[PDB]
């Protein structure tokens, strides 16, 4: 599993209608991506674009603020648990 | 908890060498392992990551 | 309270002392060639 | 003899020329032929008839021309442009060489002598405003875009000018010989530029980069 | 033909003089982001600040030396406290500034003379140490 | 892999020079 990390501080810009809502294995809401999605980070100097490959989980929302080196996307026995 | 801290630990190991190569090329820990003399990146990560 | 169900050198030693396809092709080849 | 000016750019002629009257210019990807008028110095070139062939091959073809070519015979000085390929070939037989150095020539510059003066002439100077570039990769010949900065314009003292060639043999500039740059200065300028960009790329990923200074 | 032709910021960046990484004039804000009312629970800023044990910046040699060099005017920083980017840049380029200080000390020794220069470490010496005073003596 | 089909296996052995007529 490879983690896409935000390369700049900025504002996430993408259309949420091209992605399918899901639920991560960590219990978080997320967007499943099956296409060649384009994500825009509006940084302090210029606008930057990050390409998200298909079959990947997009963990951020549109218009969300992200920091540099922050994970924004994820690319991808029998045990018994007691409560 | 397992995967968030494994991803954080593995990201420190990746950036350990470019940090050494760009900002402290003659750092003793870097030279002792980058030259291939004694020690690998995993053991240095145990010391600095 | 509740129960959840969620998902080297020894290897080379057993090969020397004796693949799933190898044992299935030998079975297949034996009954046909003769 | 024949006039290749204005002909096709990459067509193969239907005859084998005689190389005794031609300038054979050998490059990495082709051998370039320019008709040579007889002369004791062998520095006289006739650009009306030219041919390009694959290296060591007699299948001649008219080269592609990207600029107007001279019509009268002009005396020129030839200088090659390229790199060295110092490789470590695999050692197969006993006493196989540890290294192999070859001169990969990719461009050939033809610089006209000022008023077609000879080398033995005590008043010999080079005319850097008249340079023709031969490219091996494109199998073509062009004229150099020369930029002149030394004062004087068309009429000046040709002895005091210096030619600077950069950008893979594409930038040609004439400066005064006094303002020549040291080789150390050139190497350090290139190193400083590349390392400055690399360092800025490395530091960009930090989240306080936007509120940080260079120093 | 037409082949022969006869003829603050953006300068500190060219020469390598101290300058911001991002030009203040060519700088834009980051607009308005989610206000925790149009955000998922996992991306909401906590209501109260959380104790971290990493809430203080780690001390090091680079910060102290950069603050001293900013006091002396050898370099200028974006703010009062050097950032981690500036600390990394200083760690990369720290030998040049030390060499500049050493050369300045050598020049001061050559200009003032041994009596004036080395009297800094001889406090019991009360005589005048200028070259003129030495020549008079 | 030699194919499981016996005649394809024979052809493979002929091509790989394991066995021939």
């Amino acid at each position: 599993a490879e983690h896409v990390r935000a390369p700049y501080n900025g504002k996430i810009k993408f259309n949420e209608d091209l992605v399918h809502p899901t639920r991560t294995r960590h219990g978080h809401p997320a967007f499943l991506c099956y296409i060649d999605l384009s994500v825009i980070i509006e940084s302090e100097d210029i606008i930057h674009s990050v390409t998200i490959p298909p079959k990947s989980f997009l963990l951020v929302q549109n218009d969300q603020y992200v920091e540099s080196e922050q994970v924004i996307a994820e690319i991808r026995e029998r045990v018994r648990k007691y409560i | 908890s397992i995967e968030i801290w494994y991803a954080t630990s593995e990201y420190l190991r990746q950036e350990m060498n470019p940090n050494f190569r760009m900002t402290d090329p003659f750092n003793p820990v870097h030279m002792m392992s980058f030259s291939g003399a004694r020690g690998n990146a995993s053991q240095v990560h145990q010391l600095v990551g | 309270l509740v129960t959840f169900i969620y998902e080297g050198l020894p290897k080379v030693e057993q090969v020397l002392e004796v693949s799933l396809n190898l044992e299935k092709r030998i079975k297949g080849w034996n009954r046909c060639i003769t | 003899f024949i006039s290749t000016q204005g002909w096709d750019s990459e067509m193969v002629v239907d005859y084998r020329i005689n190389e005794d009257e031609f300038h054979k210019i050998s490059l990495l990807d082709c051998d370039f032929f320019i008709r040579k008028p007889p002369d004791p110095d062998n520095d006289v070139y006739d650009f009306r008839e030219m041919y390009v062939t694959p290296p060591d091959t007699d299948i001649y073809s008219v080269p592609r021309v990207l600029a107007p070519m001279p019509q009268k015979y002009i005396r020129c000085a030839m200088s090659d442009y390229g790199c060295y390929d110092v490789t470590e070939p695999p050692i197969d037989a006993p006493r196989d060489p540890l290294y192999k150095s070859e001169r990969e020539i990719s461009k050939v510059f033809l610089t006209k002598h000022y008023r077609n003066r000879r080398l033995n002439d005590p008043e010999f100077v080079l005319d850097f405003e008249e340079i023709y570039v031969i490219d091996s990769k494109t199998k073509s010949i062009t004229r150099a875009r020369v930029l002149v900065t030394v004062p004087g314009g068309r009429k000046r003292d040709r002895k005091d000018d210096l030619l600077v060639i950069r950008d893979n043999g594409n930038s040609f500039k004439i400066i005064h010989v006094g303002e020549r740059d040291d080789p150390t200065t050139v190497i350090e300028r290139e190193e400083w530029t590349k390392t400055r960009e690399d360092m800025e790329k490395h530091l960009r990923k930090l989240r306080d980069f936007s509120v940080s200074n260079w120093f | 033909n037409g082949f022969v032709v006869y003829n603050g910021f953006e300068l500190d960046k060219k020469l390598g003089r101290p300058h911001p990484f991002i030009d203040p004039t060519k700088k834009k804000q980051i607009e308005t982001t989610l206000t925790s009312d149009e955000s998922w629970w996992n991306w909401r800023k906590p209501e109260k600040e959380q104790w971290s044990r990493w809430q203080r910046r780690r001390p090091d040699v680079e910060t102290v030396f950069l603050k001293a060099m900013a006091e002396t005017g050898q370099v200028k920083l974006y703010g009062k406290e050097p950032t981690l980017t500036e600390t990394s840049l200083y760690r990369a380029r720290r030998h040049l500034f030390k060499e500049e200080r050493l050369q300045a000390e050598r020049e001061r020794l050559a200009k003032e003379g041994p009596m004036a220069f080395y009297s800094e470490w001889v406090k019991a010496w009360k005589r005048d140490t200028s070259r003129e005073a030495v020549q008079k003596h | 892999w030699f194919p499981e089909e016996p005649f394809e296996a024979f052809k493979e052995m002929r091509e790989r020079k394991v066995f021939d007529v």
